[PDB]
């Protein structure tokens, strides 16, 4: 954390540079915290981001209403 | 008889930079014969490791709490109309590089060697993308998505409800659906001119970071301070001073550093302490001002609540507490009842108003009469006992109907 | 742990300090060795302040919430519990609690029309508890959490001026109850 | 009770010290009383914030 390891598959970020993870485009749920929003975990290593939660955007209307 | 728009902002810092500096460079640097001495003092240096640890993990924990509180990402409706309302102030600009309010933007300008920091888990990004979020669930499904899946529901349903949450009926609501949109259009104008006007309004913020600031440069000045010995170098007393001596020197050096550390973590846990305090109330502000409808007495801001709009701050979180204050009072005659046909009439839901010359029912917060009659008013016990009824008749809307 | 440990003394144990060094300068590590194991003390007393006062603040926090939903009902919304909370039976705990909350959670969406009120005869009903809702061809009054819908009548109704101020309204009959009793 | 311990060192007054000890060993008994004097007060100060 704090540096870049060109100076000491890694992977940079704005925390600091992972050894031995392989980044992955798509975002997943971490368990064990980094930083900066970056997230590993094992199954050699994925590295991805933090997933926020599901993506779910209801059109909003003013004349129907979702009564249960 | 008339409303007045009010709105109050409340400011509550949430979590701080987080810190982590090893111990064997901050008291004795590079020499390894002094790492040696310490290895066997104790595991003291263990100790610190596991309380900033634990200090990182509750703020973590602190700040999930106070904005990651729903399991569903809600992005804001492409047409900006809900009836009449402006939401240009409190949703993201996607021409702004931050994808911040405008509001949110100026409060993130307004707020501005041995050590080393640990840069937040989740950045201003997420925070943003989070309450805009709970904002779009907040306007677009009310209350529902707080209590389990997000429903639709009309905005004009969503301020009848907030009203008769409070005891306001929905006809003046709708009599004045316009003006009320103006108000709320020139209050939400007129405090976002008051922020931009005000350098001291967001001072908690900056009073908790001049205090990280005064702390760490005290720290560094005890760090240079000799302690009362020959030198404050331990580098020249090693190239000066006879390897042999000099030993309680340096003991005398390495735990006054000792107790200056452990003082500087002592204030810094209980000043986390005090942030938790603080961000757990935060929390319940969240979880019953913003998500839901709250009755409580001066909780959720001065007068009567309304809604309230969360927005992403660094290192902390603004409250947009709109709220309503009844203004432009008259006097009215009161009775605690009416004595008709020997008989005592009591208001079912509201108070009997009278002008001088006739009898009439009305709310406790607004100034609405209504012809008294038997539906809207109950019957029980007699005139003598009851103090203070006068003598009225009640209209019955049962007679016309076979009069003819 | 901290017992186990020289504090810059040339041994742990006292005895052999005192029968071997000189007691004037013995009593000067016996001194150091102690005043080491008093800072000792006083971190961990000092850490057991701080866990006892969170420790406090916490069971502080539980007492609220046991007197607020609990022992009765609580009106506010996610206090202790996701959804609308309805009962909670609490169950002991070594050195602790656990409060098994019951909540309330709905299911079965379904879209309905809706208007803000029913214009009938030149006048507005707005609805007194509930909502108006449609179909598709017919309109019902329905409550803000379950879906009962029933006819629009008089009694559930409540009329304050007329239907042109309003936006959105539409246009439905409203049933009198009292009419049918001396209709025939 | 702190400000009257002795904290190891001869006496509790600097006067009797200053006028009574040579220099050299004098700061060396001032220095340990005054920081036993610091450590009880910093304590003092903990448990009252
Ligand atoms: C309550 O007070 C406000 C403030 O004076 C009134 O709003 C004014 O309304 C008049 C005409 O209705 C306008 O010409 C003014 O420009 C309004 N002023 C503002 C600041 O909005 C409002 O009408 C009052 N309510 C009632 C029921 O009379
Ligand atoms: C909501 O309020 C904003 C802020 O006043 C309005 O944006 C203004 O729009 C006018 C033209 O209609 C411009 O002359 C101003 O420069 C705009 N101000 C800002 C700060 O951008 C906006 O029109 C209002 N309505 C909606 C639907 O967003
Ligand atoms: C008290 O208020 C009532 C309700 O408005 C007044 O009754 C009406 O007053 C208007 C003009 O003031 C008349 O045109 C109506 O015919 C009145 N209606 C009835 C049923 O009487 C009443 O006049 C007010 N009294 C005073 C002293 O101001
Ligand atoms: C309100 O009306 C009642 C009757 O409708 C009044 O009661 C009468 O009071 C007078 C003198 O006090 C008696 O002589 C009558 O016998 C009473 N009538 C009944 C039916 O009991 C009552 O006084 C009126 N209230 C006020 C304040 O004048
Ligand atoms: C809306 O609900 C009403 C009330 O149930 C429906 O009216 C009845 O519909 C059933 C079958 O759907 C018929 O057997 C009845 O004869 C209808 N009642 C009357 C008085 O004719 C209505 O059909 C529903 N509309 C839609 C589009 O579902
Ligand atoms: C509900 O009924 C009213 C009453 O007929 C309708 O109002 C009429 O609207 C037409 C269209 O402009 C006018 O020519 C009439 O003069 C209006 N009548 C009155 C008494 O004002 C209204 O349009 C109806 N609404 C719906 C949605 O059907
Ligand atoms: C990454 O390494 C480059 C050198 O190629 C350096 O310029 C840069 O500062 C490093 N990144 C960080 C965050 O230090
Ligand atoms: C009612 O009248 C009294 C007597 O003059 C006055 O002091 C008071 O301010 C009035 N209140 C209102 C709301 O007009
Ligand atoms: C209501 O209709 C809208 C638009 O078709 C749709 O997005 C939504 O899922 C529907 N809701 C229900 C409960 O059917
Ligand atoms: C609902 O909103 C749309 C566009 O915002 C508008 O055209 C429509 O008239 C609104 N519905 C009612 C009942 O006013």
């Amino acid at each position: 954390q704090g540096v870049n390891c060109t100076e000491v598959n890694v992977f940079q970020t704005r925390a600091g540079c992972l050894i031995g993870a392989e980044y992955v485009n798509n975002s997943y749920e971490c368990d064990i915290p980094i930083g900066a929003g970056i997230c590993a975990s094992y199954q050699s290593i994925i590295a991805y981001t933090m997933s926020l939660g599901a993506e779910n955007s209801v059109a909003y209307s003013n004349n129907s209403i979702a009564i249960p | 008889t008339n409303f007045t728009i009010s709105v109050t902002t409340e400011i509550l810092p949430v979590s701080m930079t987080k810190t982590s500096v090893d111990c064997t460079m901050y008291i004795c640097g590079d020499s390894t014969e002094c790492s040696n001495l310490l290895l066997q003092y104790g595991s003291f240096c263990t100790q610190l490791k596991r309380a900033l640890t634990g200090i990182a993990v509750e703020q973590d924990k602190n700040t999930q709490e106070v904005f990651a509180q729903v399991k569903q990402i809600y992005k804001t409706p492409p047409i900006k109309y809900f009836g009449g309302f402006n939401f240009s102030q409190i949703l993201p600009d996607p021409s702004k590089p931050s994808k911040r309010s405008p509001i949110e933007d100026l409060l993130f300008n307004k707020v501005t060697k041995g050590l080393t920091v640990l840069p937040p888990l989740l950045t201003d990004e997420m925070i943003a993308q989070y309450t805009s979020a709970l904002l779009a669930g907040t306007i677009t499904s009310g209350w529902t998505f707080g209590a389990g899946p997000a429903l639709q529901i009309p905005f004009p349903m969503q301020m009848a409800y907030r009203f008769n949450g409070i005891g306001v009926t929905q006809n003046v609501l709708y009599e004045n659906q316009k003006l009320i949109a103006n108000q709320f259009n020139s209050a939400i104008g007129k405090i976002q001119d008051s922020l931009s006007s005000t350098p001291s309004a967001l001072g908690k913020l900056q009073d908790v970071v001049n205090h990280n600031a005064q702390a760490l440069n005290t720290l560094v000045k005890q760090l240079s301070s000799k302690f009362g010995a020959i030198s404050s170098v331990l580098n020249d007393i090693f190239s000066r001073l006879d390897p042999p001596e000099a030993e309680v020197q340096i003991d005398r050096l390495i735990t006054g550093r000792l107790q200056s550390l452990q003082t500087y973590v002592t204030q810094q846990l209980i000043r986390a302490a005090e942030i938790r305090a603080s961000a757990n109330l935060a929390a319940t502000k969240m979880s019953e001002c913003v998500l839901g409808q709250s009755k409580r007495v001066d909780f959720c801001g001065k007068g009567y609540h309304l809604m309230s709009f969360p927005q992403s701050a660094p290192h902390g979180v603004v409250f947009l507490h709109v709220t309503y204050v009844p203004a432009q009072e008259k006097n009215f005659t009161t009775a605690p009842a009416i004595c008709h046909d020997g008989k005592a009439h009591f208001p079912r839901e509201g108070v009997f108003v009278s002008n001088g010359t006739h009898w009439f029912v009305t709310q406790r917060n607004f100034y609405e009469p209504q012809i008294i009659t038997t539906d809207n008013t109950f019957v029980s016990g007699n005139c003598d006992v009851v103090i203070g009824i006068v003598n009225n008749t009640v209209y019955d809307p049962l007679q016309p109907e076979l009069d003819s």
